[PDB]
């Protein structure tokens, strides 16, 4: 009785909500930016070769200072690389070798990790001894470790395969908040870049935006047809694009509540791994399981390139933030840094 | 009684979804387009920078 | 005249599908990073020592064979001796090598990667070049197989026997009784689980090594042992370049019918 | 805590042998790259040798290549400086130098005790011998290179270290801007292609002392003269 | 280079050093991943032989891995990628219970039709026959009532039950098995082969059975890429 009457005005809220989107869709963006001209064909090349991982490679993530990175692979190894070099700054032994995702702090002094064993590690890479130590061991998940992001060195996000992302104290190594809400495994997770919301992708094919402070959801997206395997936010954090395994990427905005572009083609029908805007925001990056990455116009929906340098699956990648290079990381156990030329 | 309290707190989610505030789409984007405009200029994957200027040489 | 120029063309034909043969086995283990593993290693050995002949005997035994007449030095022509009998005898022993490994690979695949250690390879070949030094430069200069327009390979009874046995015919039974072996165990596997996807492939790669390399070795020893006039001039000529065909069936043999080979010129 | 402590080091005949030694504990080791460098009395500061972390690169000074070896034991902790022919000119203290060279490391961030030994190219200038100062006043340090020490790679490899009476040197700036780990932010260095100005601001009790002024451009080390600061 | 890059170029060469040191000890063993249910007795099977739980035995001078992964929720099509590496799948399934057989039945259909998992083996295991053999013998259960197709099922000519078993053992053993098959060889083209076997919790050749099977695994992939299958 109250629990049928009760599903059932979820589902009249639900209509609610739709109709509430659908009044506000009055235009699309396609139509918007169809006068302005296309972005040509972008032409970058392999700048750089990363070797020494031997295993395949599950996540990277640049420093701000747009010239270190942090590379993870199933060999047991996180590696911080000098891009400009080539040269490995640190070599850190995993007490797990199971990885699948890895962090850089802002300020740089800390690392993070954590894959199957369920734990986020924290690393210190300013020590007085001259080695990487782990600082601290983040337990309380009860699923796999999908993703993290430094907050600031005391403060990381979490997303989990138990379908809840956690905010931690690493000082205190305690959880100060759990969101909860999403019905599937969370895959990743982006951050704001005031860092005052971030927005998680599930295998429930939707994607929830998060208040930091407040710590309960604001708004859920929906749209994909299958598991959501990346997430970015825009570059003034008023939108973001989400890549699934339904071989299509989706542009939402959090103004608008909805969809607002979709970044498909025919051609491709294997899952979206990773996804990564420019500094400007106008081309959108996609990892893709059949070994390429696709470089899109974000505005108009057109493909505007290919990144062909990988001979197993794009499992990450990422822009730098001054947007001089994209790195991209594979299962063949190598990294890619690409540009363009003038 | 796992059901019913789960029912109660799907729906109060949903009603805070649905009591924001929601601009038009096209005043979206051109919000996005505003901000791609602003900023291609400081793009170097947009507009590749001379070779003096790439680190990456 | 016209058989002059029909022979010139089948020559012309035979070096340009030796050389551009091999350069594709050596540019699609150049071009695909995954393609450089131990597994291709004798490969590579055996397309670059090919491609070697290819360059450094053929041209000069094509002109040799058509003008009837070596207008190069006499010194010259025992470095050409040298050559030939230098890098045929290493492809020849390449073969035996990618025997050996295919045997370890069946028989005992689970400690392939104990019993093929990259050191082995390293020293198995090195002794390929030692012999193929040994019996091709010092044997020549030195006049171990020494009896103004021929140039053709001087054979004792004694050279004859030794060269004959040790670079073909002991590896030719070796050969024969680890590819038999192969084949017991690969159409058992069929059996269990096309029916003569293993016996056309194992044919092929047997066939063609005793094609082109019996009959010369067969005369090759028949000629050092019954002396130089005992073979006939056309039947020399026909024996000689059967070896020399062997080096454009390696790069469809051992690389065209290989999985990783096929996948990798279409990433080139 | 981070130590290094020299032995070895007494009064030796001229033309003998002496083996100095300098033990680690509290850091990896085998991480660091480890220098010897020594201090006539009364003198400034002279690069001796350096040995890699691993041991694979060896440098020497001219004026003590062939008579001096330099060697380290991984499993002990222990560096070693094996020197023959030792000359009147050899008396000095022999400081141990810590130095881990990565992007954005500090080298030359710790020094030992020393150990005193007794015997019966570019060119850094601190023509400023002496400096009288007052405490909370401004004080700036002055120092030149014969060649530009800014590389093409952005980095100047200029290092000030600052000696207490009685006191090691301790790291103050690397590379001509970045302020060593636990300095006070009151020192500043500021510099371009040969010139180079270290800011004291708000002078204290314990920034008395010689200021030295080193170049890491290229071997071998070579220390400015040094400047004094007095009350 | 300054004299300073040298010395960074020259630690990074040191760290590549002691990569390849660290990474070249585990190319010589090889990776297992053990699947089941709570019911399975996946866990009798590993203690026997002996986030995540690991072990390693030897057979032969031979080195095994096998991972299990025992703190994670039931739904596994994620970090099911993880493994895609690995040589063969122990997947283990309690024969005796009838009722959840044919969810063993639909969660070996997923594991074998899985998008990352194309290539690997499954090493099937039976467990539980002598509880199984009890089962059937007592009478108070027939398989026909969660099985139709049993009644009408009968037992090949070409089958080889071990000496002292029951005619009517054999015909239920034997039908388990075939419907596990059955999913196997509709699939996979050939790329893969299921290895059934039927063990008890008090047996100890748990060990030899998944070493004569890897064989076949590794043989199999020597003999496809030299094009002799
Ligand atoms: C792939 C296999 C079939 C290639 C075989 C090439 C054979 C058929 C060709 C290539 C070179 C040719 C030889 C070239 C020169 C001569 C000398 C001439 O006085 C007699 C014919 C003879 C001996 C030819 C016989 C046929 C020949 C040996
Ligand atoms: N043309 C082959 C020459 C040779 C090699 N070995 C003996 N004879």
């Amino acid at each position: 009785s109250e629990l049928d009457q009760l599903r059932q005005e979820a589902e009249q809220l639900k209509n609610q909500i739709r109709d509430a989107r659908k009044a506000c869709a009055d235009a699309t963006l396609s139509q918007i930016t169809n006068n302005i001209d296309p972005v040509g064909r972008i032409q970058m090349r392999t700048r750089r070769t990363l070797r020494g991982h031997l295993a395949k490679i599950y996540a990277m993530h640049w420093g701000t200072d747009s010239r270190l990175l942090v590379s993870a692979s199933q060999d047991g190894k996180l590696i911080i690389w000098d891009s400009y070099t080539t040269n490995k700054v640190h070599a850190i032994p995993l007490r797990s070798s199971w990885v699948m995702t890895c962090a850089y702090a802002p300020s740089g002094n800390y690392v993070a990790c954590g894959g199957l064993d369920n734990i986020c590690s924290i690393y210190n890479l300013k020590t007085r001894e001259g080695n990487v130590r782990v600082s601290r061991e983040l337990a309380g998940h009860t699923g796999y470790l999908s993703c993290c992001r430094f907050l600031d060195d005391n403060q990381i996000v979490t997303s989990s395969g138990d379908t809840t992302c956690a905010l931690w104290d690493i000082e205190t190594g305690q959880q100060t908040t759990t969101f909860t809400g999403h019905t599937g495994d969370v895959m990743s997770l982006s951050l704001a870049p005031d860092t005052r919301l971030f927005v998680s992708g599930a295998c429930d094919a939707s994607a929830k935006l998060w208040d930091v402070r407040e710590g309960m959801c604001r708004q859920t997206f929906t749209g994909h047809e299958s598991d959501i395997n990346a997430i970015c936010f825009f570059p003034n954090g008023n939108a973001f694009a989400t890549g699934s395994d339904d071989a299509t990427c989706r542009l939402f905005d959090l103004r608008a509540d909805q969809e607002l572009m979709t970044y498909s083609h025919d051609n491709i029908i294997c899952g979206i791994t990773s996804v990564s805007f420019s500094k400007s925001g106008r081309l959108l990056l996609a990892g893709y399981d059949d070994f390429n990455c696709n470089v899109w116009d974000a505005l108009k929906a057109d493909r505007a390139g290919v990144l062909a340098g990988h001979d197993n699956r794009v499992s990450c990648l990422g822009v730098t933030d001054d947007g001089m290079a994209v790195a991209t990381g594979s299962w063949d156990s190598f990294l890619k840094i690409w540009n363009g030329s003038s | 009684t796992a059901s019913i309290a789960q029912a109660r707190k799907l729906v109060e989610q949903l009603k805070m979804e649905a009591n924001i505030d929601r601009i038009k789409v096209s005043k979206a984007a051109a919000d996005l387009m505003a901000y791609c405009e602003a900023h291609a200029k400081e793009d170097p994957l947009l507009t590749p920078v001379p070779a003096s200027e790439n680190p990456f040489r | 005249t016209a058989c002059k120029i029909t022979i010139t063309v089948v020559l012309a034909v035979l070096i340009l599908i030796t050389v551009a043969g091999n350069v594709v086995v050596c540019l699609a283990v150049g071009l695909n990073r995954r393609l450089r593993n131990l597994t291709n290693c004798f490969i590579v050995s055996l397309a670059i020592t090919d491609l070697l002949l290819g360059l450094l005997v053929l041209p000069f035994s094509a002109i040799y064979q058509l003008s009837c007449k070596w207008s190069f030095g006499k010194v010259f022509c025992n470095i050409y001796t040298s050559l030939d009998v230098m890098l045929c005898t290493a492809s020849i022993l390449n073969l035996f090598m990618i025997s050996l490994d295919r045997y370890c690979a069946v028989m005992d695949p689970l400690r392939y990667p104990v019993l093929v250690t990259p050191v082995r390879v390293a020293i198995s070949l090195v002794l390929i070049w030692v012999i193929s030094i040994t019996l091709s430069f010092l044997s020549i200069h030195l006049g171990w197989n020494s009896r103004t327009s021929k140039c053709k390979v001087q054979v004792n009874e004694v050279y004859g026997l030794v060269d004959g046995l040790v670079t073909f015919y002991l590896p030719l039974l070796i050969m024969c009784i680890t590819y038999y072996r192969i084949f017991k165990v690969a159409r058992d596997q069929a059996k269990r689980i096309r029916e003569h996807k293993a016996t056309v492939t194992l044919a092929a790669v047997m066939g063609a090594f005793i094609i082109c390399w019996f009959p010369y070795f067969t005369a090759f020893v028949y000629r050092g042992l019954r002396g130089d006039d005992a073979i006939n001039e056309v039947l020399e000529a026909i024996v000689l370049w059967l070896g020399y065909a062997n080096s454009a069936l390696n790069p469809i043999l051992y690389a065209a019918l290989n999985r990783d080979f096929r996948t990798g010129y279409q990433q080139l | 805590d981070v130590q290094l402590v020299e032995s070895g080091g007494g009064l030796v005949q001229p033309g003998g042998s002496r083996k100095l030694s300098c033990s680690a504990s509290g850091f990896a080791f085998s991480s660091f790259g480890m220098h010897w460098v020594r201090q006539a009395p009364e003198k400034g500061l002279e690069w001796v040798a350096y040995i890699s972390s691993g041991s694979g690169t060896i440098y020497y000074a001219d004026t003590v290549k062939g008579r001096f070896t330099i060697s380290r034991d991984d499993p002990k902790n222990t560096l070693f400086l094996q020197m023959t022919s030792l000359r009147s000119e050899d008396t000095a203290m022999y400081y141990c130098v810590r130095s881990i060279y990565y992007y954005g490391s500090s080298p030359f961030d710790f020094w030992g005790q020393g150990t005193t030994l007794t015997v019966s190219d570019i060119v850094m200038t601190q023509a400023t011998s002496s400096v009288p100062v007052t405490p909370g006043e401004s004080v700036s340090i002055s120092c030149r290179s014969s060649k530009s020490l800014l590389h093409s790679n952005g980095n100047t490899y200029l290092y000030w270290f600052l000696q207490r009476p009685g006191q090691s040197p301790q790291l103050l700036i690397y590379r001509m801007s970045n302020l060593a780990s636990g300095v006070p932010d009151r020192f500043s260095g500021s510099g371009s292609g040969t010139a180079f100005t270290l800011t004291i601001s708000r002078l204290e009790a314990e920034d008395v002392g010689v200021y030295y002024c080193m170049q890491h451009l290229e071997y071998p080390l070579t220390f400015g003269a040094g400047t004094k600061l007095e009350l | 280079v300054s004299a300073e890059d040298k010395a960074a170029a020259e630690r990074s060469k040191m760290i590549d050093k002691n990569l390849r040191e660290d990474g070249e000890k585990a190319r010589r063993t090889l990776r297992l991943l053990l699947l089941g249910a709570d019911n399975s007795g996946k866990s009798t099977i590993v203690k026997q032989m002996r986030g995540i739980f690991e072990t390693k035995f030897q057979v032969d001078k031979v080195n095994f891995h096998m991972f299990d992964v025992g703190g994670q929720r039931d739904e596994r099509r994620k970090w099911i990628q993880c493994f895609n590496d690995v040589t063969a799948i122990i997947f283990v399934v309690d024969s005796s219970d009838y009722n959840r057989l044919q969810e063993a039945l639909n969660d070996f259909k997923s594991i074998w039709n899985n998008r990352w998992l194309r290539t690997i083996s499954v090493i099937l295991f039976l467990n539980k026959q002598d509880l199984l053999a009890e089962k059937v013998l007592a009478g108070k259960s027939k398989i026909e009532d969660y099985f139709p197709e049993f009644a009408r099922y009968t037992t090949p000519e070409d089958a080889t039950p071990e000496p002292g078993e029951d005619p009517r053992v054999t015909r239920a053993k034997y039908f388990i098995r075939k419907e596990f098959v059955d999913i196997s060889t509709a699939s996979g083209d050939g790329r893969h082969i299921c290895y059934p076997h039927f063990t008890c919790a008090v047996d100890t050749e748990n060990a030899r059975r998944i070493f004569n099977d890897c064989k076949d695994i590794i043989l199999q992939m020597n003999l496809r890429e030299y094009n002799l299958v």
